[PDB]
RNA sequence: AAGGU
């Protein structure tokens, strides 16, 4: 009785697609029958496709697990430092599932709404592992209402094809490693004044 | 102010750390065009249908 | 056009 009850965003709501306003990314994509509104000022973006893990690959089951964490460790770290030249950098998810919607996501959350347009602005010109990358804001803002909540303890039984993000983590070193070391890029941009 | 000297304190605390745009990346994929592309800027490329979405 | 409130 304190406040009003609301269903915006939510699964209940008939005319907002939910999946697309928690996780940035729906099934159906353009041919929705929902509204997938696609912010103007946002912290977080979205590079769809840009993390091809080589487990779905045709010759990407030679590499041991030891290989295969120092592989996706190099592409971590691939990102996080390339995003960083965009401003201060809060979170950086890796989605690993199979659904052409989710496949390969990465959603970066920068700390000013000014530091994710300048990258959308950047990053649509430019390439990676020769391919061209895509480049948009998301209106992800937190990603815990976003993963999949059976996926972080044991495996989700959807598989791949969980319309909830499988978000692969990286090593506790590299994830360290990478806060500190922006922390201290950013204390250097900071004496000059 | 005290906004110079908590800088300090935290530069001296982060000695041992590398900063991160002076991080030297071994083998980064950024910018790296197909054989043939060079003269072709991500723009086109898209445009062209050459590179979809797993969506398209 | 669903599992997520
Ligand atoms: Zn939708
Ligand atoms: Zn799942």
């Amino acid at each position: 009785a304190s406040h009003l009850a609301s269903i915006y965003g939510t699964e209940q709501d008939k005319v907002n697609c939910s999946f697309y306003y928690k996780i940035g990314a729906c099934r159906h994509g353009e041919r929705c029958s929902r509204k997938h509104v696609k912010p103007n000022f946002s912290q977080t973006i979205l590079c769809p496709n840009m993390y091809k893990n080589p487990i779905h690959e045709p010759n990407g089951k030679k590499f041991t697990q030891r290989e295969l964490a120092e592989q996706f460790d190099a592409f971590y770290e691939d990102m996080f430092c390339e995003f960083s030249k965009y401003g201060e950098v809060e979170q950086l998810v890796v989605c690993d599932n199979v659904g052409d919607h989710l496949v390969g996501n990465v959603y970066v959350r920068f700390k000013y709404e000014e530091s994710a347009q300048n990258a959308i602005d950047d990053l649509n010109s430019r390439w990676y592992s020769q391919r061209p990358v895509y480049a948009e804001l998301s209106p992800v803002t937190d990603f815990r209402e976003a993963c999949c909540r059976q996926h972080e303890t044991s495996e989700c039984q959807r598989g791949g094809l969980c319309n909830f993000m499988h978000a692969k983590k990286p090593s506790p070193q590299l994830l360290r490693d990478l806060v500190l070391a922006q922390r201290k890029y950013l204390a250097l941009n900071a004496a000059e004044e | 102010e005290r906004s110079v000297r908590s800088i300090e304190q935290e530069l001296e605390q982060l000695r041992d750390v590398t900063p991160i745009n002076q991080w030297k990346r071994k083998r980064s994929l950024w910018d790296i065009k197909p054989p043939g592309y060079e003269l072709v800027t991500a723009d086109q490329a898209k445009m062209s249908g050459v590179f979809p979405l797993p969506g398209a």
